[PDB]
């Protein structure tokens, strides 16, 4: 359960 | 259904000195009800699908506009925020949520969803820019907007069927946005200096040319009018997102006569609003003509449109509420003009 | 009963000096804030809508403590919240709905306690942009969280995770509005004085008509800001929607030098005191003349850094005494003269 | 360092150092030292383009005032990278003192 | 496209805008029609036209497949602008006096 | 191509393309073959010294010295561009022929 | 020679810490630089790697 990708 | 009459009645109840803005969001709404009523219209032509476009200052009514309308119609309505949006597979959010939002709130009647209308707020937050070397990637802009094209161009959207639990059963709705209504909205802060260059060709410098002061600068009021494609594409947005959106309503700056209104013609107009808070103290608050004028004057200057007035009102009022608990005996409250630009302070009443 | 504005700046007093206009506004939003939240039925046809602030000030005026001050006095949940960690949604940064999240920590997750919340957001001036255009890249620490503080000041429903995001998938995130909570935006802007001297000292040129100050006759940045408008702030670079929802702009006046020598002793937590109670553990008293604190103002209101500008004066003359004090033995008390502030003597020494 | 945002580390990383010296408990962390190197490294570029954004040297020194002064930094437990949603450690810097240094260079010509 | 950074994903955009109208069809896609407005306006950005004419010769373009959190690099689907008809339009006012 | 650390393009672009060619096989791309065209706009033509930078011309030949010569180069998996981010395979450009070409304008002169 | 003398005393029962000293190599093209540092990759037990500053 990862979380999301972020820039 | 709804007649234009009637739903300029019902937002010139709430809103005030957008004439001309108000009348085109009526035409626009019931001409796209009537094309959703006869889908094939006995005829070979389509017709082109309105979307409204608003752009107006801050504080001129464009959040506003979208509340009445939604008070007033039957059918659903959602209020998005371009600034949450973010590009698919990203923390922030998801285009496809607005659909999901909207069924919530038609309770997932699919049929009752493709009828509705979508207001998206702050839509020139999502402006295209050019590329960063620091930042990772820029996902809150263009890709946003393709993903709101490509909904709005009228695509099938799959939502979860309630969220039932964990394995929903894959059922994914298909839900249509061919006949959904957008309504993009935002101030478009610095298209005003976009479209001046445009129209603009300067001033000469003989006798006979003609001289233009600064007072005759031709600021955002009665210059977002003549706004083109052109300029948009400049501010950061798509063409083809502009062709989706025929129409284009604009906001002119509240003028003296629309601030004064709005002070005492409004239920929770700011005069109304001190003076329940002066009446729960056990002081009456009151308002003189004079007084409503000089605060439009003050706050038209501001050009922070009527969010300018609680500025001018708080300020004048500071030090009365600051040692009005203190004094004792006081049942009325007066504001003179004088008041407002600050040589006196307001009588008080102590019977 | 309810504490009233009066009541509300004597404690702010305690601890601030100087601050008149500050304190008021603060205090009058506080009173109104609790009528609010006292009168949360509202039987009568009006909704009383806030009016946030915003504080502007050098740096050394008392923002950040007056914030503190008032946490120490509200009732309601207090937190303060930092701009500069901010970013706009989708970024490594982090979340404007955070600071809600902190909110909720102070109130024990009580979403109808929080909503009548007060925030404070330091380091506002930090997420503005370089000038009133809109931008040439995207501004993730800057417009973009102005941008994202729009929704979050006017009033919304942001989602808010009570315990843990891993616990569940969707852990049925809180709902929490903020139409009611109050935000004390404040930020040190700095180059706004110079921005409203564009504005207002004209006639700058070169000819005898021109008027030249020299830098004496000019307007501090105390007296400046308190001309200070609207379109001051967006050639400084906050963005037009982003002011409208900060009506209230309270200014802070720069510290003259008799406040700083109020500074010094009154306050609860002074300087002076500081140090005395360290060389008081220390089994040494310090006494500071009256004539020192007058050297030290002098010298501090140079260093233009505020009323911090103090502690750099003060520790630079105790740096020799505090090194040398705990290997002597046998003393008491300990005094400075004004003498010693210039560093032309040495601090005397009482032994017994 | 760099500030909130960026590609490169975060300024709050350098409480996560400090809690790995005290084997993670804040309350041994809060009361710690601390010494910035190359702090020189970090500084305004006068003459510079109005409009841009100097990340690396101003954003750090905008980032460190709550921190240098005092404040309850959120402190991811390993500190490569800050995510919104990740549980974060609060640890209160209030206490903490920071000694910072640097070959300032050019500083004698301004004087 | 004026702005010259990164024109490698701007121009390869115009391929994605195209497949997301074609339904992700590759053989589709390739018989599509691009045209290119302001053609004009970039003329003097030598940069920018050198980028557009290798795009117009013809190269092969990576596209993510139906968007997604992340996928592999083979993942993303390959087409060629070789096949795909591109017209470039625009005004040129000063053109007409240099005749 | 432009010089690192400046948002135009990276010269790591290059073995991208090739990769593709080779279906992602790194094996089978540092035996490629390689043609650089518009090398001559590299060239410092109207120089007028760089004091402030030199991104388009000499910082670009600087950069391909070493991908000409033969070192691992970190290529990102597609389409990306440089970061923080450890998603790099190496790929060798020892055995890699390039072949730069250029329509010198003017070199007739100066011959 | 010295970087393996100081690898060889790891514990260096000492009061005193040996410290590294960088080497700059300058010289025109083509002479030998990138040459040497390969040619001593092939003879180095301890990790080697080469760096481009460019990047
Ligand atoms: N025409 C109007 N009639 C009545 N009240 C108005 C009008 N325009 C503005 N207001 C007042 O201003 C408040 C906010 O108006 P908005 O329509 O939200 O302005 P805005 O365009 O949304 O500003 P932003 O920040 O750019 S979204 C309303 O709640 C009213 O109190
Ligand atoms: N008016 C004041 N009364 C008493 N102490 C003060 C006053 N102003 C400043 N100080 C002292 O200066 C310290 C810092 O004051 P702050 O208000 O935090 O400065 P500031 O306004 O936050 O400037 P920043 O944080 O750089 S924007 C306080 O902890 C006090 O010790
Ligand atoms: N002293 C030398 N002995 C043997 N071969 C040499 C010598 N100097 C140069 N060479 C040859 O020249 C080639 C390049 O030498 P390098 O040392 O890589 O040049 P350089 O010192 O790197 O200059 P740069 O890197 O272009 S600035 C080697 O591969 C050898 O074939
Ligand atoms: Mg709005
Ligand atoms: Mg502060
Ligand atoms: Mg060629
Ligand atoms: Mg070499």
């Amino acid at each position: 359960e990862n979380y999301a990708l972020a820039a | 259904l709804p007649t234009p009459h009637e739903i300029r009645n019902h937002l010139d109840d709430y809103v005030i000195g957008q004439e001309q803005a108000k009348k085109v969001l009526a035409v626009a709404v019931y001409n796209h009800y009537k094309r959703l009523r006869n889908g094939d219209t006995s005829n070979g032509v389509e017709l082109g699908k309105s979307n409204i476009l608003l752009i107006g200052p801050t504080g001129s009514g464009k959040t506003l506009l979208a509340e009445t309308l939604a008070r007033l119609l039957d059918v659903p309505f959602t209020m998005a925020d371009a600034t949450t949006l973010t590009e698919a597979g990203y923390v922030g959010e998801d285009v496809e949520n607005i659909i999901q939002k909207l069924l919530q709130k038609s309770d997932y009647d699919v049929q009752k969803a493709q009828r509705g209308i979508v207001y998206i707020d702050e839509i020139d937050k999502i402006s295209r820019k050019s590329d960063n070397p620091s930042i990772t990637r820029d996902v809150s802009g263009e890709g946003v907007q393709q993903a709101l094209l490509k909904l709005i161009e009228g695509t099938v959207a799959a939502v979860p069927p309630q969220g039932g639990r964990k394995h929903p059963q894959q059922e994914f709705l298909q839900v249509d946005t061919s006949k959904i209504l957008f309504i993009c909205g935002g101030a478009f802060a610095g298209l005003d200096k976009v479209i001046s260059h445009r129209v603009e060709t300067g001033s000469g410098i003989g006798f006979g040319a003609t001289v233009k002061a600064k007072s005759d600068k031709a600021s955002e009021g009665e210059l977002l009018a003549q706004v083109e494609p052109e300029d948009l594409i400049k501010f950061g947005l798509i063409p083809e997102f502009i062709g989706r959106l025929p129409v284009v309503a604009t906001l002119n700056e509240l003028s003296e006569e629309a601030l004064i209104q709005i002070l005492k013609e409004p239920k929770n107009a700011l005069t109304k609003q001190y003076q329940a808070l002066f009446n729960l103290e056990g002081v009456d608050l009151e308002f003189r003509d004079e007084a409503l004028d000089a605060i439009a004057k003050k706050a038209m200057a501001r050009k922070t449109g009527a969010r300018g007035l609680r500025s001018i009102v708080e300020a004048a009022l500071l030090d009365t509420m600051y040692d009005l608990p203190s004094m004792e005996d006081v049942e009325k409250v007066v504001i003179d003009e004088s008041v407002i630009d600050g040589q006196s302070e307001p009588l008080l009443i102590y019977g």
